[PDB]
């Protein structure tokens, strides 16, 4: 015919979205040299 | 509270090493950056550098190098910000900013005028006219060399309409003004005087104002 096959499991929403994606790289120190790379950094959450 | 303020320094003879003494003790000891902010009478805020007490690292800037050292001593909790090999352009207000997210904790500041000058006494000249309801008064100052001067009117009884005028420069001599307004019921009824003083020359000049 041919009989067929190949289920769309990896084309799903959760398999396309669920992957640990880096969103922000926060940088801080112990001795404050300047700002930035000061101790105590912060980041408001956005994707 | 971060106590108390900064110290004072006057004109020093050229060649000696003056030293500021910035006395912020708000411990918090001893890990912060004591950044020194300097501003001219041109209203621009410049930066003199910072110092760090835990290991001893200082800093500098291009318009104040060679050799402005920022020595640190945690026993006395002071920060030193005087520049040697100086010129006359170091006559400016010298602050002390401590370290936070901003420059939050300043000092009070000091202005250090450095040259090879001579201290001149002031001289009160009478400004009085020779008709209307109120007449403005005054007495001019001419030729005092160092910026310490005093401004009084009747020693604290007629300080209402005293306008504080700057001593703008001409021919290397300071000339300010102090004008006060008098009503016609007290002029020439009460004897008005102006008494200015110079702390650097330690000279007192007085004059009573007469209608001419």
């Amino acid at each position: 015919h041919v009989i067929n096959y190949h289920t769309r499991s990896e084309s799903s929403i959760e398999n396309f979205m669920g992957r640990a994606a880096c969103v922000y790289i926060a940088q801080y120190a112990t001795e404050k040299v300047n700002d930035e790379l000061d101790r105590y950094t912060n980041w408001e959450i956005t994707t | 509270q971060v106590q108390l303020q900064q110290s004072g320094s006057e004109l020093v003879r050229p060649g000696a090493s003056v030293k500021l003494s910035c006395r912020a003790s708000g411990y918090t000891f001893t890990t912060y950056w004591m950044h020194w902010v300097k501003q001219r009478p041109g209203q621009g805020l410049e930066w003199i550098g910072n110092i760090y007490p835990h290991s001893g690292n200082t800093n500098y800037d291009e318009r104040f190098k060679s050799k402005a050292t920022l020595t640190v001593d945690t026993s006395s909790s002071t920060a030193y910000m005087q520049l040697s090999s100086l010129t006359s352009e170091d006559s400016a207000v010298y602050y002390c900013t401590r370290d936070l997210r901003g420059f939050a904790y300043w000092g009070q500041g000091t202005t250090v005028t450095v040259s090879s000058p001579k201290t001149t006494p002031p001289s009160v000249y009478p400004l009085a006219p020779a008709a209307a309801s109120m007449v403005t008064l005054g007495c001019l100052v001419k030729g005092y060399f160092p910026e310490p001067v005093t401004v009084t009117w009747n020693s604290g009884s007629l300080s209402s309409g005293v306008h504080t005028f700057p001593a703008v420069l001409q021919s290397d001599l300071y000339t300010l003004s102090s004008s006060v307004t008098v009503p016609s019921s007290t002029w020439p009824s009460e004897t008005v005087t102006c008494n200015v003083a110079h702390p650097a020359s330690s000279t007192k000049v007085d004059k009573k104002i007469v209608p001419r």
